[PDB]
């Protein structure tokens, strides 16, 4: 699993691979690891599939009730706080690393990382999963401030492609989501749409 | 706010030995809409009247004749919301019986359980 | 008529009705007298035998709370049983925890903390539904010397030099006021207590009509035998 | 007869008389007022001095429910203190759960639901107090809410609760609070409090003033002593002619 | 055990083998591994068989209550949510893994549910010890929007591969075809395996067994 | 630790050593391993000192409450049963107690062995502790129901002395108690060195 | 009537009669006086004896090294409240290793005493307390009521015939602040004596004094420690 | 895993005289091979006549001292008098046994005056087994100091020696010397020696420096 | 917490005449990986108290939330009483001991610095409930690498000025960067004085690498 | 673990262990538990240091590879 969220001026760009494994067997090669928590809030799930699914369902339920009560669009910080509270209260029982990314009228695009253990930090960009280790240097050397939405999409696609090439638990297709004020735009990169890097030979 | 209820019976015996709350519930039933049931040789028919006080009501939204199982049906006379509560409880009891014995509940057993409630 | 009010309603005068009714119930009990001197404490209670077929030795209106503490009770003795058991358990618990004897004041305080623990709502099963109907006279000897304490179902407890409880507590207290003085000896206290009991009792005072116990410095709780009672009642 | 002994019993007319009696108890208390302006909310309480032996500031009827929320109460003071504790707990729990300061409307709704929970059963008694909630934030602006013993909560521009609230409402209606600032609103509140107080009926009172707004940087606090003295002088000079 | 299912152009086809083993010994040669949930929803089971039976029965009862209350046809998403929440709150102690398929107002839906409480919504799923052979068949031959007969043939081929390449699978092939207009519970659908015909006879005759005592009780 | 008790015609003789060890280190040589529960009841310490002391103090509290309620002293059998029922509730939790309950009641001299494992047996002679085997041998060689009082004292002292001689966890001084019909008496407390001088010399 | 038997029943006048009856219970007790200077807080209590052969009832209790109280009303309720306050102070010293502020303790007392006044089957605490404490804010005199309301007082008197004591405290409040310990105790004793009939005089048997200050822990002077404070008191002015 | 215990060093010594009691300890707090702080005395004043010394797991020592203080205040409130040394010892025994299955890793020595005015010393094991002694060493250097106290205070293994009653000055000198030897040979003992002297005139504290290596 | 996930390295404390100074790097490590390089491990408790923590960062965030709520409540009372650094230290000790006694410890070692009533406070609390005060503090690897230097300076000069204390803290940070593999060269320095709590950062230490040519 | 008591004080042979008095320091409490490999780039083989032999740690506690 490799997940990635990057913040640009108007919003955020989310990305994930689609491989779910039971050992070395790929049980689901078209998995959708980008979960919409609200209209403009998504989450990236890594770790135990059951734990992440249950936590995402519970946070969706709580955030929907909270937004209905307040008659106001929810904050990305509020969704991150709910995820953090649930993941910290049950840190011994859950195995869930979450990335919460979304757009706010009051705060704009926001990326929050909630790793295993239950800490919460806002970042310009976040990467998670077993395949994120292989792309730390790439995102460190490639990220720059002021990137547009298209540049953020290309950056996320490149990093995900490299991680999928190197990581055995990552692969399949690249699912991208761009969230801004107008709405959420989703796309799937597959086949030759995935960025290609030539293998060095001889 | 206190979630405790009253722990004393509201139905008690009278000097003549009668439970007058049960008689008043029976009067409430007797003031309800007519209901008829007829056991034929090859089946049973349950019939009742449902005349709304106005044409603004939706006749197709609320049903006085209700199924409990695939082989048991219900109809009432008296207070509608009480009937809804008893229908829910009867369905739950029948489903519990099916969960235990894996065969549909006989009519007599369901009647006994609802009467116990 | 008796269920119009709860057990915890105040009167317009600022008094709980049930506590006042228990105070009234006390006045139906047999008279008990406690006198505290520098030489010890003496307790005397009228047994009030109803039938000659009854065995007076089965009436226990004076009990031993501990080796250094005694209790005289008036009112509803069956209500006093649980309070006496609580006092004994408290003394034993204090000995277990601190390897020492309780003071009479602390025992009386522990018993009095149970007086108002009654009520219908917000109560565990088995809780008291009403106040107790007993007045307790606690007499004992501790490091502060002999001491006498009085307790009533209001939860109040005070130190007393000499006090009487029961049906004839008014006339006995007036008699106690005259006879008592600070320099009184234990023998004088016992004689005056028996004289007042004889004055207030309907029947003639004898070795079976009364109980008498003493606690003295250096000596445990001691209930008088029939021969000792006969000796004391010889000349009054 | 007997329809007014329990909050779980309706009257034949369809009324809950225990709630009305609690509101009557509220109507017997001294008057506290609150005015919302374009940049904050100002609270003013006519705190009666029942005994000269009491310390200044005793039985204060202004509370800090949160860093940004203030509370002005009227009625039974013990019930008001319990409701202030409830509001404080609600705000603390909201911050613990969702990670940010509770909106004033949401807090008012929660406390109003808690109050309404006491108007339904015979096991409990309706609260004998009514109170106002004031707050200010950059995103939400100035907000002012009032909760009555029945549990009804409404937003207000100017609110008065207590013995003389109709006269206080008449005095408040003469104010163009939608364009005023907290500095002028403090003096206006002081003048209204001095106007509605009854010197013949009540021996003396203290003027308790508090505010929340941009001048306090979104914090609810007691109005500073200088501004309070200026407002009291202005109120006294306005009473005189 | 080999259980498989596909989404075809108009519904759901579920498949299963009918062999149940206890260790390395075949205990049942005709075991029904496709479980009724609702008139439009069925389920294939794997894992602890008692856990699967009880979980499917409980969810079927709850769905029946829900449909009685609402008066509408049950949804596959409701069954999936109930199953996954119940499985998650037991933290995998209920070792039931299920292939859930059905057709509702939204169309045909297929789910795979795991004992820890994680679900996947896929056009074709396999489960059991023979799941990899059936998955190979699916990845080799599956195409979207197949017809009912083509889907039945594909599921039968997958189950046959599981039967003939896994020691835990065998016997017959059972098919459940679900569409918005009909439901086909084909048991058996194929019989690829049969007992060999006898080459001789065993000795088993009357009086061969010695009896110590005999008691006969006449039932009126 | 070596504690012994035996019944004879003049009551119950209770003897014990006084050495407490922590591993291979002697923490104390002056431990009162005979617990004076009451003026009529005695107990012994073997195993955990804290466990034995705490539970026999609880037994003393229970016996005092029983005497206050019933206006009669508890019996040896009842006290031993009370202690056994008290310690059985914590069986398997790590309590290590071996005790002897000795006294005189309406049935005569009483002597029960109660351990944390749940045993409760009445007997004539008992020996508990790590040095109990040596004391058992000496006592059995020298025991008789018709012993004189001084002979019983000498037998108990000699058995405890031999046990301390052979056991590394036994030593200090020998505390001797005699349970009679009108309560027990503390007979003596002789140091092991003095006993060595008396016996070897 | 029908509104005076339950604490959960409002009256048509917006009043609860059980609370007023508990206030009457407070008014039934013997008078006690609390007053404070810049550095000390003093409680003087007029003890009462059931009989000539009975010791005078305790009226001043130890709560903590910096807090003491004087009671008036139901004694068992007073003991319950004192135990609650002692537990709160012990918890404060255990968790924060600092004395609990007096105002926060009084707030806790009010919160605890408000609950029984709103639940069916409970009754108001029939005791009123005068609380003397010293903390970082200095000396404090507090008064609690069965109505669960509490007051911060410069001086206060509760119990029977406390109106005369309150009048005297009103008269001399202007000079209460700058008095030293002996002068403050004499002022309190005069206020307490104002509650006594002419034939009755303050003696070492019926006077209890509790003092807390900056460098002085809470101490109770009962029988022979009272004589230095009694000495110097002039005769009753009549 | 997780260990709820740690050894923080510290030696506690108490000697009971005819009219005095001395409680002494080092002021070094450590963990493993490191020194937490050089000023952490193990002696706590309980009453005007009782001083307790606690060594072992320092968190348990802090909790136990606070609990003892709270219980002493509770006793003073309930009984209108201060606890005696024997009452404190019995109460501490009960408190220690209350955690029998999760013990306080504390070595406790109580030193003070009894009801007759004589010095009293009580030594406690972590689960509450206690007895009255005349002298006792507890902590990391207890095995080093106990035989020397037996030889010098108890006059053990000595002949033709009069058992002169122990005086305050001789006891103070002996305590200082034994702690100097302990600081020589024990790695947990050093950086100071704090001595509390309990007499009928109050409690007097004294500080003596030790080597810091 | 049984297994800490994201942890912080050593935190240093030092008293000077006029207040206390506390330093901690801005790195949260996921095992050996330097994963979060811009986190703050120093919190301001109130106007007179600051806190720095090592160990599990999620537990530190939980404790920060609870302590902030406590401070908010106490300021809501508005009665003139505020928690002292010693009171915060005692509450932290009680909380850590309570967590340890339930076998659910807060995997943290915290340094409490404060200045109230003209006297500096420096307090140490660990996950087991062991607490003490000292003129200088250093957790984790700083207990071996930073504490000896602070102790040496305090033995030569018991009382330090603010400038000397900050210089010594910077030297200790440089040594920790040299010798600790879980440390980072981006740290914060927090000071508490009579003027309040002031947190400065991010700061870097000047490093010498001329022994690479030897 | 080290809080064992009474096992060896009641029976010379048997699974239970411990004396009459609880003392963790006398019942194998780790005291300062240091890995023999602390301060080394590699872990030491099992049994490298015989018990009872004078050993000097290669580094402080916490430097184990």
């Amino acid at each position: 699993t490799t997940i990635m969220a990057v913040q640009f001026d108007g919003g955020v760009v989310l990305g994930a691979d689609s491989r779910t494994t039971t050992g070395s067997y790929i049980a689901n090669r078209v998995t959708d690891k980008l979960t919409p928590i609200h209209d403009r809030i998504f989450c990236c799930r890594s770790g135990s599939a059951a734990d992440t699914q249950a936590v995402a369902d519970a946070v969706t339920y709580q955030l929907g009730f909270h937004s209905i009560e307040l008659n106001e669009p929810p904050l990305v910080h509020t969704a991150a706080s709910l995820f953090k509270e649930m993941c910290y209260r049950y840190r011994e029982d859950l195995m869930a690393g979450i990335i919460i990314a979304g757009w706010d009228p009051q705060e704009g695009g926001q990326v929050y990382s909630v790793p295993m253990g239950g800490m919460m930090v806002r970042q310009p960009f976040a990467i998670g999963g077993s395949g994120s280790s292989y792309i730390y240097g790439y995102v460190d050397a490639t990220y720059r401030e002021g990137m547009t939405k298209e540049e953020c999409l290309q950056f996320t696609a490149n990093a995900l492609a490299l991680a999928m090439e190197r990581d055995g638990s990552s692969g399949g297709v690249i699912r991208l989501a761009a969230i801004a004020e107008p709405g959420v735009e989703r796309q799937v990169l597959l086949g030759d749409q995935i960025p290609k890097f030539t293998i060095a030979t001889l | 706010m206190a979630e405790r209820g009253y722990s004393f019976s509201l139905t008690t015996f009278s000097p003549s030995g009668k439970l007058v709350q049960i008689e008043y519930a029976l009067a409430a039933v007797a003031g309800g809409a007519p209901s008829v049931g007829i056991k034929a040789a090859n089946g049973v028919v349950l019939a009742t009247e449902k005349k709304q006080k106005s044409i603004l009501y939706d006749e197709r939204s609320v049903h006085k004749v209700e199924p409990i199982t695939k082989h048991i049906g219900l109809v009432y006379s008296g207070m509608g919301p009480d009937y809804r509560v008893l229908v829910h409880r009867a369905r739950k009891l029948a489903q519990q019986y099916y969960l235990v014995y894996q065969e549909p509940i006989p009519t007599a057993q369901l009647v006994q359980r609802v009467a116990s409630v | 008529s008796e269920y119009d009010r709860g057990v915890n309603t105040f009167s317009p005068e600022g008094r709980l009705f049930q506590v006042e009714y228990a105070i009234e119930a006390i006045k139906l009990g047999s008279t008990a007298i406690g006198i505290q001197t520098s030489e010890g404490v003496c307790l005397a209670v009228e047994k009030r035998i109803t039938s000659p077929l009854m065995e007076p030795s089965s009436i226990e209106k004076i009990v031993e709370i501990d080796a250094h503490i005694g209790c005289a009770m008036s009112g509803l003795i069956a209500d006093a049983k649980t309070l006496i058991d609580k006092a004994r358990v408290e003394t034993q618990n204090h000995w277990f925890t601190y390897n020492e004897t309780m003071t009479v004041e602390s025992v009386t305080q522990a018993v009095s903390n149970l007086a108002l623990q009654f009520g219908e709502e917000d109560a565990d099963p088995g809780a008291m539904s009403r106040p107790f109907g007993v007045a307790l006279l606690f007499g004992g000897v501790d490091e502060k010397g002999p001491q006498l304490f009085h307790m009533d179902p209001s939860g109040t407890f005070v130190q007393c030099d000499a006090r009487a409880i029961g049906s004839a507590s008014e006339g006995a207290q007036s008699s106690l006021q005259e006879v008592y003085h600070k320099s009184m000896t234990l023998k004088e206290a016992i004689k005056s207590s028996l004289i007042i009991l004889k004055q207030v009792m309907e029947e003639k005072l004898n070795a079976t009509n009364i109980e008498l116990a003493t606690v003295q410095p250096g000596q445990n709780f001691h209930m008088f035998t029939k021969e000792e009672l006969e000796e004391v009642i010889k000349d009054i | 007869t007997g329809y007014d002994l329990s909050a779980s019993t309706f009257s034949p007319d369809g009324r809950v008389f225990q709630v009305e009696y609690a509101m009557k108890a509220v109507e017997n208390s001294s008057t506290a007022i609150g005015i919302r302006c374009k940049d904050g909310v100002v609270f003013g309480v006519e705190k009666l001095v029942l005994s000269k032996l009491y310390e200044e500031g005793s039985n204060k009827r202004l509370f800090n429910v949160d860093r940004h929320v203030g509370m002005a109460v009227a009625g039974l003071l013990a019930d008001a203190r319990s409701l202030a504790d409830i509001a404080r707990e609600e705000a603390s729990n909201f911050r613990s759960n969702f990670g940010y300061n509770i909106p004033l409307k949401h807090l008012a709704d929660r406390v109003a639901m808690y109050v309404h929970a006491y108007t339904l059963y015979s096991a409990v008694r309706p609260f004998g107090c009514s109170f106002m909630l004031g707050s200010y934030s950059v995103n939400d602006g100035a907000q002012l809410y009032m909760i009555d013993p029945s549990g009804v909560s409404y937003g207000y521009w100017g609110c008065a609760i207590g013995k003389a609230r109709q006269a206080a409402k008449t005095e408040i209606e003469k104010l163009q609070m939608k364009e005023m600032t907290c500095r002028d609103v403090v003096k206006e509140v002081a003048k209204i409090i001095y106007i509605v107080h009854d010197e013949v009926k009540d021996k003396a009172f203290e003027l308790e003033l508090s505010w929340v707004g941009e001048i306090t940087n979104g914090r609810h606090e007691i109005v500073p002593k200088d501004v309070r003295e200026e407002a009291e002088k202005y109120a006294k000079e306005s009473l005189k002619e | 055990t080999t259980i498989a299912g596909v989404v075809y152009k108009d519904g759901i086809v579920l498949g299963a083998d009918t062999r149940a083993t206890e260790g390395m010994v075949v205990a049942d040669k005709n075991c029904s591994k496709i479980h009724f949930i609702s008139p439009n929803i069925y389920c294939c089971g794997a894992g602890t068989a008692a856990d699967t039976d009880m979980t499917t029965q409980l969810i079927s009862s709850n769905l029946e209550l829900h449909s009685l209350s609402t008066g509408r046809l049950p949804r596959v998403v409701t069954a999936n949510r109930m199953l996954k929440q119940m499985l998650f709150r037991y933290q995998g102690y209920i070792g039931a893994a299920l292939v859930l398929g059905g057709v509702d107002v939204t169309g045909p839906h297929l789910y795979s549910i795991y004992p820890h409480g994680s679900t996947d919504k896929l056009p074709y799923v396999t489960m059991g010890s023979g799941s990899l052979a059936a998955m190979a068949v699916f990845e080799d031959k599956f195409r979207p929007d197949m017809e009912e007969e083509e889907a039945k043939k594909l599921v039968s081929e997958a189950i046959a591969a599981g039967i003939f390449n896994d020691l835990g699978s065998g016997s017959n092939i059972d098919l459940c075809v679900i569409s918005k207009s009909k439901l086909d519970f084909l048991r058996p659908y194929s019989v690829p395996n049969k007992k060999g015909t006898r080459f001789g006879r065993y000795r088993c005759e009357k009086g061969t067994n010695a009896v110590l005592t005999e008691k006969v009780t006449t039932l009126e | 630790t070596t504690t012994l008790a035996f019944k004879f015609r003049h009551g119950v003789i209770v003897a014990a050593d006084s050495r407490a060890t922590a591993g291979a280190y002697i923490a104390s040589q002056t431990v009162k391993k005979v617990i004076e529960i009451n003026p009529y009841l005695l107990g012994t310490m073997a195993g955990g000192a804290a466990d034995c002391s705490f539970w026999e103090r609880l037994l003393a509290r229970q016996c005092r409450i029983y005497e206050l309620r019933n206006k009669e002293r508890i019996s040896v059998a009842a006290a031993s049963k009370l202690l056994a029922n008290m310690v059985y509730q914590y069986k398997g939790m790590g309590l290590s107690m071996g005790t002897m309950i000795c006294g005189w009641d309406k049935r005569g001299p009483g002597l029960y062995y109660v351990d944390s494992e749940g045993n409760r047996i009445s007997g004539a002679t008992f020996s508990v502790g790590s040095g109990s085997v040596y004391a058992y041998g000496v006592m059995d060689r020298g025991y008789s129901y018709d012993l004189e009082v001084e002979e019983a004292y000498d037998l108990a002292r000699r058995a405890i002395y031999q046990a301390t001689y052979r056991d590394a966890y036994s030593g200090g001084s020998v505390s001797l108690y005699h349970v009679r019909e009108d309560g027990w008496i503390r007979v003596s407390s002789d140091n092991v060195a003095d006993l060595h001088d008396k016996y070897s010399g | 009537n029908q509104y005076d038997n339950d604490v959960t029943v409002w009256s048509p006048q917006g009043r609860i009669h059980q609370i007023e009856y508990a206030m009457e219970a407070v008014k039934q007790g013997s008078a006690t006086v609390g007053l404070k200077s810049k550095t000390h807080a003093v409680l003087v209590a007029l003890k009462r004896a059931q009989s000539e052969l009975a010791a005078h009832q305790k009226k001043i209790l130890h709560v903590d090294n910096h807090i003491g109280i004087s009671i008036a009303g139901l004694t068992a309720d007073a003991r319950l409240l004192c135990n609650f306050m002692r537990q709160e102070c012990l918890d404060s010293r255990f968790v924060f290793d600092r004395p609990l502020p007096v105002s926060r303790l009084v707030s806790l007392i009010g919160s605890k005493t408000q609950i029984p006044t709103q639940r069916y089957g409970r009754r108001p605490y029939g005791v009123g307390l005068l609380i003397a404490g010293y903390d970082d804010m200095g000396p404090h005199i507090f008064q609690t009521c069965p109505s669960a309301n509490y007051f911060d007082c410069r001086a206060m008197s509760i119990g029977a015939r406390s109106q005369s004591a309150r009048t005297y405290l009103e008269r001399h409040m202007s000079e209460f602040m700058e008095c030293n310990l002996n002068e403050l105790v004499k002022h309190g004793l005069r206020a307490l004596r104002e509650t006594l009939p002419a034939e009755q005089d303050l003696t070492t048997k019926n006077v209890s004094i509790g003092i807390v200050g900056k460098d002085l822990e809470f101490t109770i002077y009962d029988d022979d420690d009272v004589s230095p404070f009694l000495e110097g008191l002039e005769e009753r002015p009549q | 895993r997780f260990s709820p215990y740690a050894f923080n060093g510290g030696t506690v010594l108490a000697i009971a005289g005819e009219d005095f009691s001395i409680v002494a300890s080092d002021t070094r707090l450590s963990e493993g091979f490191s020194i937490h702080t050089r000023d952490s005395p193990k002696c706590y004043k309980l009453t005007d006549k009782t001083v307790i010394g606690c060594s072992g797991f320092h968190g348990d020592c802090l909790t136990l001292t606070k609990i003892i203080e709270a219980r002493l205040k509770m006793y003073k409130h309930s009984n209108n008098k201060a606890m005696t040394t024997g009452a404190i010892a019995a109460m501490l025994s009960t408190i220690l046994y209350s955690r029998r299955f999760f013990p306080y890793y504390v070595y406790n020595i109580i030193g003070g005056l009894d009801e007759e005015g004589k010095g009293a010393v009580y030594s406690f094991d972590p689960v509450g087994s206690y007895q009255r002694d005349s002298f006792k060493a507890g902590g990391s250097a207890s095995a080093m100091l106990q035989p020397l106290l037996d030889n010098q205070v108890g006059f053990k293994n000595m002949q033709n020696v009069e058992h002169v009653p122990l005086s305050l000055d001789r006891a103070m000198r002996l305590v200082k010397d034994v702690f100097i030897s302990a600081a020589e040979r024990d790695v947990y003992t050093g950086d100071a020696l704090k001595v509390c002297i309990v007499t009928k005139e109050g409690i007097r504290g004294e500080t003596v420096p030790l080597r810091k290596d | 917490t049984q297994n800490p996930m994201v942890t912080g390295t050593s935190v240093l404390g030092l008293k000077f005449e006029g207040g206390v100074v506390i330093a901690a790097d801005m790195l949260g490590s996921y095992g050996s990986l330097a994963r979060f390089r811009n986190i703050s491990r120093i919190m301001r408790v109130n106007n007179s108290t600051m806190l720095g923590a090592s160990g599990d960062y999620a537990d530190f965030q939980y404790l920060k939330q609870v302590l902030g709520q406590m401070v908010i409540d106490e300021e809501l009372l508005g009665d003139g009483h505020s928690y002292s650094p010693k009171a915060i230290h005692s509450w932290l000790t009680r909380a850590m001991y309570s967590r340890r006694s339930k076998m659910n410890p807060l995997w943290n070692t915290m340094v409490i610095g404060g200045y109230a009533d003209g006297e500096s406070f420096l307090g140490y609390v660990d996950m087991l409930g062991v607490a003490y005060e000292a003129p200088s503090l250093a957790t984790g690897y700083g207990a071996y690498l930073a504490q000896p230097l602070l102790r040496e300076v305090l033995e030569k000069q018991p009382v330090l000025s603010q400038t000397e204390a900050r210089e010594l803290v910077e030297r200790c940070m440089r040594v920790l960067y040299y010798r600790d593999a879980r440390s980072y060269n981006r740290f914060q320095i927090a000071t508490v004085t009579e003027k309040g709590v002031e947190i400065e950062g991010p700061l870097s230490a000047e490093t010498n690498w001329d022994i690479a040519h030897m | 673990g080290p809080f064992v008591v009474g096992g060896e004080d009641l029976d010379p042979f048997g699974p239970r262990r411990g004396g009459m008095i609880v003392d963790p320091l006398r019942s194998g409490f780790p005291r300062a538990l240091i890995d023999p490999s602390s301060g080394l780039p590699n872990r030491l083989p099992p049994g490298a240091v015989p018990p009872g032999a004078r050993f000097d740690p290669f580094g402080p506690i916490g430097t184990s590879p």
